[PDB]
């Protein structure tokens, strides 16, 4: 009985047609995807440290399989409809080897912006943290790790492709989130990415808005099915 | 049967133990089979290989399951695989092909036997999950709607059959540890299950239904064989220089 | 010796009740013993006898190997079982080497060993070859010929356990006897040609250390009824050898932990011959007839010992009684006289008669 | 079913390495026994007829499964251990068609012994008959039969072969003792061998000692395998 | 069973008589099978062959054992082989293929047939012992673990299963008598047992065991057959010239 | 217990100079440092230990 | 340093003129020997049991290196020179593998003798043990084991080879007495011998004298050399 088993097939017709998947339509239709979807909200001033200066405003943990929803009232793209569909995908898959891309977009800023990659630090947050309520010691941009600073005078959005750093023969996705090892700390996330402001001049009034989007890589792959977990329907949502 | 003997009996034969089956297995094979060729890449020392104790099948564990207690998705067996420590008090013993040693390797193939009468109905689903342990929705996968998604052998009750279920080494060190690294922080280096390559469900697919007689059995006993295909242990220390915790045992 | 002893024997079959709450049971051991080419007394079967010799249904591998020293080779168990189609079970027979017994043995421990699973599904016959394990080339046998007070001792143990209780229904019998069977391997040889550790059953009957008193002495022997001239003028019987005068038959060295007022019975094939007055003061009188010999009293007259037949009967064996006991305190020869009395001779025994205190 | 038969076989190991029956030790093992063993014991003058002469001391049947066994204190060799190899060789088969070697052995006198063989002689005893006690007719020399006269200063150990002269397919061993056929009196035993003193003069005062011991032939045979009967341990005879 | 006729069953013909059977058997022989030399030593008188009429399968006895007298050992059949002369008085009957000559010598073939339910269980052992008569252990070789070491088939109560049991000549004569010579003493010339090669036993090897049910069979028919391959006769007389005496039975 | 893992046994006898090359026995393949960049309050462990008795 | 070893030799003079072992002498001189030398003394009607038939009067363990050695004033080979070549041979090694060849003279009688070969007896004794104080179920003859039956009238010196039948690699000389194991009692002696007489009659008033001599065989080895164990001069017997 291996996943697939007919053991004695009654087929009263012949097989449909084949199509190729992309023939009546024009594009080839398979487990791939680069489309890119959402995965943080906006800041303001009185989020950040005292001194915020050299210091990240966002600690965001690397995951292929997406955070943890959280539904607000003042997002309903998370709370009507749920998360996007890299992480339905992921839900089906046991491991990862690649990197994902990153496009972020800073709208209530003109002044520059930086982005850097920690793949050897612990992903141990499902969630992303923000200025003051940041753990210490974190959210301090360093100063050999892989790097991109960006002027928003010149283009407000952010790509960049984070690399598979990780000691081990996989990656681990849908990790769990509260209490441990050794393989959910190093194995399973890429690491955090922090975003910061090159200056330590105050937030405007109207505050800043960050949207991270990312998208799967080439060198990435889905390698060992697992069962897929129950879902949850969209259309039942308002009863 | 037929004969002044019985039918003829399929036999299997490993190192030093002999398997016999009577009826048409149920098999599958948990992902693509190999050859592993980065664990060189993680140890220097030379691997070691014990094809007459790692290839011998052994028995396990023998579950019974009565009428009562058959109920759709009851969890028959639910433990970490692979895990198969047994001692006199809760406490890797040498008192079979098992070594104290830090890392080690291999594919495995586990055996349900099950034998029925000709007048009783039921079915069983055995399944595996790699490191179902450490997903944020173990406890919900359980459930065999999701167990027939998984890689999975069918055990009839209808019939008297086996069931063989292949399982190649997949996690993520590639060098699994046989024992504990105690010494780490939960922010960092957290603490090591041993061994902890997946788990292994059985459940029942259809409730035990047996005849309404007083004489008849209530009870129907599952027993388990696991076997190695090629073992590799590259850490060598003393059988004392690091110990063996408690099982955490993980149930829903 | 290979065809022979290829033969499969039968051995001491056990029931196999599914019905019991209690033994059939995962892990529960059904049948077990030691391995080696003689079967286990207590696994064979047994025809028991009373003041004689047990008789053992030994397998024909068994009866070879009881003539040779050495043995060694592989083992071949049949097991059959009287089951139908709806039994079914799975049984773990393991063969651990260097164990003789089950008193660390337990079906978790055996299945780290050299053992087999089989299922009775449908099946009735199956035979598990045990191996030859050993730290030597050649074992010895268990059991052998009267030299020592000790058993040599098998090189391993056989033992079966049950792995998936058997289960039947409400129309099948619920006891499945099973019959296991042994026979040699075709790598079994024996080695040296030594004192067979078995006998034959033709005659079962022994002279164990039980205080026989000796049946003569050879060459004093058949015997017969008859008189002498030296004992009250030929009047009175004894037990002679020969015709001719001073042959008497003279018993064999009686030991000296027998009573001195002790009295004999004869323990094995006996003579018939006839034979006294009413004696005074006593209602003891024996009437003219023939009987058969049973009891005796022992005569000695220097060094040789001769015997004094008396009838078999509730009254013979209490003048026996007395004359035991007159001779004991040193009796007048003359007031010992009124032992029974000589008529005629009688027939000749087949051979030497027993006898006991 | 065949008495060797294996209906379905569970070989955990390899077969045990093949030794000749001679090789760790240097000697052939099969079935073939050519070792001695006795069949009888002692005479005296009180035994012998009136007229001892060319009267036979003994009235040997022969059987090539051995005499009937009977235990006596005067000789443990029979009581304590049951009867030599021979018989339970012949204990697991039903014919024979070969002659008898017998050896014979007189330690009390030093006059000429006689030996002679009667194959034709029913063979209705299962026991030695001695001197007067013996049937008359019988303990009488024969003339025309197969003999050999020996004299006990020369050599006192007497070695001859009993030939089988029977009208017959086979020779029936393991024969029962007491009441009849035609099949029990001249196709059992080879025949009586009488043994006798060429001289009339009396026996010793200490008496003569005839020990009997006897082995089988070349020309012999056990042709039908039977199954055993069951047997008795030697090892039990003292409780 | 499977098909709007039954199962297709096996066939054995011999001369004008047919044996179905529907299972495979369970056979053995006797001893070495060989072809007669030393019997046209023994008669001057030319040698009979009947194979229309010897060759011939007869049924001549149907035993039935029930649970209550099913025991370990229990003697099914115990008779002289072979003997198979039935008369309205105790009284070799012409009304077969029996013919009344002195001499006679033939091999023969045994056939046991049992017909039990799917759902009993039990083991019958039928064997063959040359001249067990004649043996002075004869009432100590019935048991079966005696049974087992001599040419024997097994029956399964739990298989509906046949047998065959292969017996080739052996006597000491070379020919046999069909009647009695009995002018002789007890001494010399003995009387001599009319066709008297053997004891055919059949026992119980695993007591007869069946449903607890009162509707049930508790009883099973135990029916045999027996064949001669090729049989001589050299001893022309009168049907009345010699007369059969009443069988005198050996039981133990 | 040293004795039973991979060890070296050096002879002071007009020596002065040895060297102990040890192997990389590991679960893995690669092995994080054990001090790092301040972002955590825990140093990583190190694979393995070595002694000299 | 082996066994043999030679670190600076300091030779002033040629080696001696090499002769063979046998030519200023006619015999090759090496380390084997079939030299024939004494292992017990006599016995008399005292000393054997009430029955005495098939019961043997000596109780032979049979070791390569010889009996315990025991000093009597009535046998002074013993007492004033230790005991023969043999066991002073056999003392600077370990194991054999080989049988025995014995020649046994008895003296006193001219009635049958024999002789029988138990080589499955455990040899747990290190001392010939004589009639009624020899141990029960021993010294009784058994019937299927190696012998020999002789005649004093013919010739009253018996020769005999006892065979190596142990389950075993080696055989072990010089073995331990009194408190065991598995390897002293079957892989230690070749067995035991038994001597008795075919009669039971009586011994002479003389009494009876065996004298039995030994030697070695052709298939027998001194396979391990070890070191010599400290000896004890003959010449000092005196003082």
């Amino acid at each position: 009985t291996p996943n697939v088993m007919q053991p004695t097939p009654l087929l009263p017709t012949t097989n449909d047609g084949r199509v190729t998947f992309g023939e009546a339509f024009n594009d080839l239709k398979d487990l791939a995807r680069r489309y890119q979807l959402y995965w943080e909200g906006t800041i303001l001033e009185g989020n950040l440290r005292a001194i915020r200066r050299n210091s990240a405003l966002v600690q965001l943990p690397l995951y292929p399989h997406g955070l943890r929803i959280q539904p607000d009232v003042n997002n309903p793209i998370w709370n009507i409809m749920r998360d996007g569909h890299i992480p339905v995908i992921s839900s089906g898959f046991r491991y990862f080897r690649g990197g994902l891309r990153l496009r972020i977009v800073v709208e209530g800023l003109n002044s520059c912006v930086w982005v850097q990659h920690h793949p050897d630090r612990p992903s141990i947050f499902s969630r992303p943290i923000i200025g003051r309520y940041i753990a210490a010691k974190d959210a301090y941009r360093n100063h050999a790790y892989a790097a991109y600073v960006q002027n928003m005078s010149v283009n407000r959005t952010i790509e960049v492709e984070v690399p598979f750093y990780q000691p081990g023969l996989y990656g681990m996705l849908n990790a769990s989130d509260n209490n441990t090892s050794f393989d959910r700390l190093r194995f399973t996330g890429l690491g955090d990415l922090l975003i910061g402001i090159e200056g330590e001049q105050p937030i405007p009034k109207e505050g800043i808005e960050i949207s991270v989007y990312y998208s799967i890589a080439d060198d990435f792959s889905f390698n060992i099915f697992c069962g897929f977990p129950p879902m949850v329907y969209c259309d039942e949502t308002y009863s | 049967m037929d004969r002044p003997e019985g039918s003829e009996e399929r036999t299997v034969q490993t190192s030093n133990v002999v398997l016999g089956e009577t009826n048409i297995e149920s098999q599958d094979i948990a992902s693509k089979e190999y050859s592993p060729t980065w664990d060189r890449l993680a140890s220097s020392e030379v691997s070691d290989e014990y094809p007459m104790l790692t290839d011998r099948w052994l028995f396990w564990k023998s579950v019974k399951w009565e009428v009562n207690d058959s109920a759709f998705g009851k969890m028959l067996v639910q433990e970490k695989f692979p895990q198969s420590w047994v001692q006199m008090d809760v406490n890797i013993p040498n008192f079979i092909p098992f070594n104290i040693h830090q890392y080690m390797r291999a594919d495995f193939e586990v055996k349900i036997y099950v034998n029925p009468n000709d007048f009783v109905s039921g079915w069983l689903i055995m399944a595996f999950l790699y490191q179902g342990s450490e997903m944020f929705d173990y406890k919900l996968r359980r459930n065999p709607a999701a167990l027939m998604q998984m890689p999975h052998v069918l055990v009839n009750v209808g019939a008297a059959n086996e069931a063989t279920l292949k399982i190649p080494y997949r996690y993520v060190r590639p060098f699994m540890r046989c024992k504990d690294i105690l010494r780490g922080d939960n922010l960092i280096t957290g603490v090591t299950e041993p061994l902890n390559m997946g788990v292994l469900f059985v459940e029942v697919l259809i409730p035990f239904r047996t005849s309404a007689a007083s004489s008849a059995p209530k009870s129907l006993d599952v027993s388990l064989f696991v076997k190695m295909t090629n073992a590799k242990f590259t850490g060598m220390v003393d059988g004392s220089i690091a110990l063996l915790s408690k099982p955490i045992a993980l149930p829903e | 010796i290979s065809g022979i002893i290829g033969v499969y024997g039968l051995l001491k079959p056990f029931d196999w009740n599914a019905n019991d709450t209690g033994r059939n049971v995962g892990g529960h051991l059904l049948w077990s013993m030691p391995v080696h080419p003689q079967v286990d007394k207590d696994q064979v079967i047994q025809v028991m006898t009373q003041s004689k010799l047990t008789q053992y249904y030994l397998p024909p591998i068994s009866v070879v190997s009881s003539l040779y020293a050495y043995t060694r080779g592989s083992i071949k168990y049949k097991f059959l079982f009287g089951n139908n189609p709806r039994h079914n079970a799975r049984l773990l027979v393991a063969y651990i080497p260097g164990i003789s017994s089950d008193n660390r043995l337990t079906l978790e421990r055996a299945r780290n060993s050299a053992h087999v699973v089989f299922s009775l599904n449908e099946v009735s016959e199956f035979v598990f070859t045990v191996p030859y394990i050993t730290d030597t080339m050649w074992w010895p046998r268990k059991y052998g010929g009267p030299q020592a007070a000790g058993e040599f001792v098998a090189p391993s143990y056989i033992c079966m356990f049950i792995l998936n209780p058997l289960v039947a229904m409400e129309s099948v019998p619920s006891i499945v006897t099973i019959v296991p069977m042994i026979a040699a391997g075709d790598d079994f040889e024996v080695a040296v040609p030594a004192q067979p550790a078995v006998g034959l059953s033709r005659n079962i009957d022994v002279i164990y250390p039980k205080d026989s008193i000796i049946s003569f002495k050879s060459g004093y022997f058949p015997v017969y009824v008859g008189s002498w001239h030296s004992f009250f003028d030929s009047t009175k019987a004894i037990l002679r050898y020969g015709a001719v005068s001073d042959h008497i038959a003279q018993l064999g060295n009686i030991p000296a932990n027998v009573n001195r007022k002790a009295f004999w019975i004869v323990v094995g094939d006996t003579i018939k011959f006839k034979t006294l007055d009413k004696i005074n003061g006593t209602e003891w009188f024996i009437p003219e007839g023939e009987y058969t010999l049973g009891y005796g009293v022992v005569w000695r007259d220097g060094a040789y010992a001769y015997m004094v037949p008396y009838p078999l009967t509730p009254l013979g064996e209490k003048i026996a009684q007395y004359t035991a006991s007159l001779l004991a305190s040193n009796t007048a020869i003359s007031q010992i006289r009124p032992i029974p009395d000589y008529i005629v001779d009688s027939a000749a025994s087949k051979d030497n008669i027993l006898w006991s205190p």
